[PDB]
């Protein structure tokens, strides 16, 4: 319920992926950004709610070697810092 | 418990 445009380096990750739009939803995002993990395996196999993405593009997008899915904030708030809203 | 399980409570 909010659209968005991805800034060129969130978009190039959803590329890596396969998206093919200039604007998607938030819960998009969201979907395609799960799929980029999933599909280059980031996620750790034994606690899968570990990311790590040190020497990825996922890590210059967070500024970060790593993270928990349960940072629900950290999260959120780097998606928002890789996009502008479509008010 | 799966990546996708824990991505899907994102």
């Amino acid at each position: 319920e909010t659209l968005v445009r991805p800034k060129p380096l969130l978009l190039k990750l959803l590329k890596s992926v396969g998206a093919q739009k200039d604007t998607y939803t938030m819960k998009e995002v969201l979907f395609y950004l799960g799929q980029y993990i999933m599909t280059k395996r980031l996620y750790d196999e034994k606690q899968q709610h570990i990311v790590y993405c040190s020497n990825d593009l996922l890590g210059d997008l967070f500024g970060a070697p790593s993270f928990s899915v349960k940072e629900h904030r950290k999260i959120y708030t780097m998606i928002y810092r890789n996009l502008v809203v479509v008010n | 418990t799966s990546f996708a399980e824990y991505w899907x409570x994102x």
